[PDB]
């Protein structure tokens, strides 16, 4: 067999990469979904099933699956969950009552067997107002730190303003891909 | 072709019934 | 025991009628129509209609009312069996089911119908044995009616021994508002089109749960359906004793097992909907269909039917995959898709604007259906053995049989 | 049969690193027969990995067992239910009529180490019939 | 597809543009609309249901939609927000009473969904008289400032006098038309 083909593809840019939306709802995902595809913060209806969308960064078609945080939508996670090799969770900062509730389903979520080879994409939405917490804080009480076997990051992103993004994507980028 | 499955052959029993 | 079984028509007109006892006026028609048009106004409208004592079964037709008025009590399923046979019949031997074939083969349907039943009591009910003595364009009745096997003709000669069948699958769910499934059963469907030469007796085989209990072989995969129901050919008696499939094939297209269980496996389209509705300025329709079937299977001609707003108008669709069209009859908004691959994940993002003036009364909230069907899958695993062909002559058959999956009562409950 | 052939070594590879103690649907191929191992298959398929080699003497599994029989399904058709052992305790007696292959004792009848081994005998002599008329109809 | 009739249309001038009408009554909203469309300040009945009229300037045809301040009309200005792209608001700097009641009906204008593309625009009208506010008093008193995601503009205008006219119109024209 010969490989010139591949090496050829591969010379200019081959590799695309893969990524999860996941959150509780009003968490920004669909927000966040919105700024890594197009760069804006626009409003949209609830998420009652799914959104599909695909984003291009650094040569990597790192492809977007949104996922809905509705009681109805949670347990339909594990269908999106299939063909997929990375997984983003929008956390809520402004809301302490529903934390909980978002660090309870990223537990529920990592703790599968088949959602394994993915690495934690932590993400601190709603970054924007002073109730938010910090990268750390968020992180303890979701308790990113005792994900063993798992890659999580903690990032503060903010919707209305995009800051962050592109240090997660850069972040996501570097767990993923492991090339020059 | 058809839509809705190509047609298989079928057999005559459970062979290993006896 | 209905006392004449008649044909009405869409106007209250009766097509053809035919009394059977006479123990009931023909002037008893006239009536039924108001009757009728009372119970729909006020909702008791029931196809059993009750004329003082004589009770007035109707079943609503293709384009006519097939009513037959009875005077005793007799047997309503009996009934209603017989206006069944009656319709096969009549869609057997005219394709148009209305009042063009009504009024054009009356020379021939008053034979049929004086043919199939007399004094109340049915006799003849096969369309081949029926075709075979009264044709539209006479000899002696057959024997086969007379005989024993009346669904296997015998002398019947083709020049190959071709069985053509069809594994018919059913997926229906019943997905509440809540987000989790009701009812969720699927039926099976065994249709077989048996072409061959002779009377060959079937000898169906399948991997069946009960039969692979019985032969020790209770642990691979077997279909193990929860109602089960032979054809009229099919030999109860076999099936009692040892699950033994053994009966004549009919002569062309025939049913002759339809497996019938309730099914627990996740279903094979996760479709969610968001209704972003404003207060009589705008609607949203964040419609997400997973495909949760096998990534090898197809779902072609998808159709994921999303109702939308009976007064909304200027609507525009914002989707992934699949044209979506909506359709002012059908008030709603179909995701109409050419080919859906298992694991695909379309999103649709549907606004439309609403009209000023509030309804004046409420709609309802029809469920959402989807229109899948992807042929050459297999959801509940039975996977036919064989098929005992034998006939008394010897010949070689080919039989074919083809598996398809479609959705049935795959409805999901609106928001 | 070359795709037999070339299919034996790797089933053998897979059987083996086994120890002897994620995709939903059934997609069916398009126009690929069904139907069950016959006597004179199953005595061909026995003789071919006898003569090959990786199964007499093999520890029984059940997960080894559903990969030959997942292979056997693939290369040839065959259903996986004529490779069915006769109930223990002791040594299971081929389930389909015809079949080479049994397994014995190697040493509760599921905590019994039993291994596949060659049964001439088997093809010939209805050993699990016999002893389970009722099972054999 | 071809678009050279579309070019040729608005070579010679092809866009039209849209304007409301509305504000408390007596606030000279009907005055407005008759001195922007004829030039005369003519003394009208009150407005019971709505005026409808159009205003070519600039080549560009601004309709303007007349609507009444009172009571059994002000919730009729519903039914005039569907197909309009904009909305003129006419204050009383003269109404001290009557101020407070028009700021709340332009927030409750300005607090609604499908009223989000159309920019603000404040006429101070009765803008001839020394009771009248300047077209800073008027905007901080009505919150115009504080309108977010809304190009909100504060003009004194005379019914009188007709002096601001031409401004707000060249103004409603810029936040409207983008082009050369
Ligand atoms: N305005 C604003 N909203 C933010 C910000 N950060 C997070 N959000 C949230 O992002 C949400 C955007 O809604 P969507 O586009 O539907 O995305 P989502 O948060 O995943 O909501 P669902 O799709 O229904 O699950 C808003 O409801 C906010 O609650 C922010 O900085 N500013
Ligand atoms: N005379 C005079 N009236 C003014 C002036 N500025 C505003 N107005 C007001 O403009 C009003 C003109 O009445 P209309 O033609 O009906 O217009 P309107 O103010 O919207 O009143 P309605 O149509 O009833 O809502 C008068 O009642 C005045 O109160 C001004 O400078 N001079
Ligand atoms: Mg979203
Ligand atoms: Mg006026």
């Amino acid at each position: 067999g010969n490989i010139f083909a591949n090496l050829f593809k591969g010379l200019f840019g081959k590799k695309e990469m893969r990524i999860l939306m996941v959150g509780l709802d009003a968490a920004g995902k669909t927000t966040i979904l919105y700024k890594l595809k197009l760069g804006e913060i626009v409003t949209t209806i609830p998420t009652i099933g799914f959104n599909v969308e695909t984003v291009e960064y650094k040569n990597i078609s790192f492809t977007v699956w949104d996922v809905g945080g509705q009681d109805k939508i949670r347990p339909l996670w594990r269908h999106y969950f299939q063909n997929t090799q990375g997984l983003i969770f929008v956390v809520d900062s402004n809301d302490r009552e529903r934390v909980n509730e978002a660090r309870e389903e990223l537990m529920r979520m990592l703790a599968e067997d088949e959602l394994r080879d993915a690495v934690l994409l932590v993400f601190a939405n709603k970054q924007d107002l002073p109730n938010a917490m910090n990268a750390a804080e968020i992180t303890d009480k979701l308790g990113l730190h005792s994900l063993r076997h798992r890659n999580w990051y903690i990032q503060a992103t903010c919707a209305t303003s995009g800051d962050g993004l592109y240090e997660g994507l850069d972040w996501l980028s570097n767990q993923l891909r492991n090339q020059k | 072709d058809r839509k809705g499955g190509s047609y298989s052959q079928a057999a005559g029993s459970d062979s290993a019934q006896s | 025991s209905a006392s004449a079984v008649y044909v009405l028509d869409l106007k209250g007109k009766v097509l053809i009628c035919r009394n059977y006892r006479g123990d009931v006026d023909m002037s008893e028609v006239e009536h039924f129509m108001p009757i009728l048009m009372e119970k729909e106004e006020e909702g008791m409208l029931s196809p059993i209609l009750a004329h003082g004592g004589v009770r007035f079964m109707w079943i609503k037709h293709n384009n006519l009312y097939l009513v037959a008025t009875s005077k005793k009590n007799a047997c309503v399923s009996l009934v209603f069996s017989f206006l069944y046979k009656v319709v096969q019949v009549f869609s057997e031997y005219f394709k148009e089911l209305e009042e063009e074939s009504i009024r054009d083969n009356f020379v021939i349907i008053y034979e049929l119908l004086d043919e199939l039943m007399d004094f109340g009591y049915p006799q003849t009910t096969d369309s081949k044995i029926l075709q075979e003595y009264i044709t539209q364009e006479a000899p002696r009745p057959p024997a086969t009616v007379t005989n024993a096997v009346s669904w296997r003709s015998e002398g019947i000669k083709y020049r190959k021994n071709e069985v053509f069948l069809d594994v018919i699958e059913a997926v229906n769910l019943l997905v509440s508002a809540n987000g989790n499934v009701l009812r969720s059963e699927i039926v099976g469907s065994i249709k077989m089109r048996v072409f061959l030469s002779g009377m060959p007796e079937l000898r169906l085989g399948l991997n069946d749960k009960v039969l692979f209990d019985n032969t020790g072989r209770g642990k691979s995969k077997s279909v193990e359906l929860e109602d089960v129901k032979f054809h009229q050919c099919v030999r109860l008696s076999r099936f009692e004793n040892d699950r033994t499939i053994s009966f004549i094939p009919p002569d062309g297209e025939f049913e002759l097992m339809s497996y019938r269980l309730n099914t627990h496996v996740k279903p094979l389209i996760w479709i969610e909907s968001v209704i972003e509705k404003h207060s009589h300025s705008r609607i949203e329709y964040m419609v997400k269909a997973k495909s949760q079937f096998k990534r090898r299977s197809t779902a072609n001609n998808v159709e994921i039917h999303i109702p939308v707003p009976n007064d909304a108008d200027s609507p525009k669709f914002k989707t992934t995959v699949g044209s979506v069209k909506w359709v002012p009859e059908n008030s709603e908004i179909v995701w109409s898709v050419k080919s859906f691959p298992g694991g695909k994940e379309y999103l649709m993002r549907a606004h439309f604007g609403l009209p000023s003036v509030e309804a004046e009364d409420k709609e309802g909230k029809p469920p959402i259906s989807v229109k899948f069907e992807i042929p050459y899958f297999t959801t509940s695993g039975i996977q036919v053995r064989y098929l005992k062909i034998i006939e008394k002559s010897g010949y070689q058959a080919l039989p074919w049989v083809r598996y398809i999956t479609q959705n049935g009562d795959y409805q999901l409950r609106t928001q | 049969s070359k795709s037999s052939v070339i299919g034996w070594p790797a089933v053998r590879e897979r059987m083996r690193r086994a120890e002897p103690a994620e995709e939903v649907g059934f997609p069916v191929t398009p126009q690929v027969p069904l139907r069950p191992m016959t006597y004179k298959a199953a005595v061909d398929l026995s003789h071919f990995l006898k003569e090959k080699g990786g199964l007499e003497g093999l520890i029984h599994s059940q997960r080894r067992q559903d990969i030959l029989d997942l292979w056997i399904y693939h290369t040839q058709g065959y259903f996986p239910d004529w490779q069915n052992y006769t109930p223990g305790p002791g040594v299971r007696y081929p389930l389909t009529f015809g079949w080479c292959y049994k397994l014995v004792p190697v040493e509760d009848p599921e905590r019994e180490v039993l291994e596949w081994r060659f049964d001439s005998r088997l093809a010939f002599h209805h050993v699990a019939r016999e002893l389970h008329p009722e099972y054999f109809k």
